């Protein structure tokens, strides 16, 4: 309720060209996070990043990019422990995106130590094919950063998969 | 998704 | 088939064979065609994710509007079919590489279709999908300077 509100300023903020509507939304959107990571919300906070990330792609808002890169950090850390395959499938995935978009080598690190267990988590629920998205991941985790130890994890499991 | 969706 | 087509992309994007990757591109294409024949939306759009995919890499310009072309394609199977689900993934891809390639084709395309796109979200009552799909009307309307548009997908925000 107190999203989709959040939700009704970004939608209204990105028609009419109000920069102080996405201020705004950003800011509680921003405030919104720290609430739902307390609570272990991940459905909830699939979208709440799904928005902040939509506004910093349109007004280039590092500040609330790089906010997103933190609770990105520990929305994806509830979803290993919960075995949740598709919301860690999704929260790794978004993450590269921040990871590309921001430049941020500490989420580059952090998936390089997660990334076996993501893919862990695909092969342990037998998910072929939502495996292949985390080895393409993989993939481009060691691509564009120097990842010694997964460039040999993920080449090992393309021959498996 | 790698990549599309709105995004993911 | 793209199960094989699959791990070629994944081969020549980690060893950075391009000669691998166009490999893939030549039978991308050739399965892409086939797989609009089918009908097969959800292996085609595993394959357009594919063609998108090499060609962010590769540089190709030649497949990633082949794959653009077959979009187009999709979303109407996807629109006389009611595949709701589809027609997201069709329309919101087609939004991505009119956003990095500045098509003003593809982004006319959408305008057209966004409305009978977001009209079957609100046949279906799936409220989850058409507040995606309304997200999608603005950038439609907004990056394309679309004049009908942005009063479509406004009067329809009002509604929410």
């Amino acid at each position: 309720s107190m999203l989709e509100e959040i939700e009704r300023l970004v939608l209204s903020g990105l028609l009419t060209g109000d920069k102080e509507l996405l201020k705004k939304a950003s800011e509680l959107l921003k405030e919104e996070m720290e609430k739902l990571l307390e609570e272990g919300d991940l459905d909830a906070l699939k979208k709440a990043l799904q928005l902040a990330v939509n506004v910093a792609d349109h007004n280039g808002d590092k500040e609330l990019l790089a906010h997103a890169a933190e609770v990105i950090k520990r929305a994806l850390d509830l979803a290993l422990e919960a075995k949740d395959l598709q919301s860690a499938k999704y929260l790794a995935s978004l993450a590269l995106w921040i990871a590309k978009r921001a430049g941020d080598k500490e989420l580059y690190a952090y998936l390089e130590e997660k990334i076996k267990k993501i893919i862990e988590l695909a092969e342990e629920a037998g998910d072929r094919e939502s495996l292949k998205i985390l080895i393409l991941l993989g993939i481009f985790i060691a691509r564009d950063a120097g990842s010694e130890e997964v460039k040999a994890f993920v080449a090992e499991q393309l021959e498996r998969l | 998704x790698l990549f599309x969706x709105l995004f993911x």
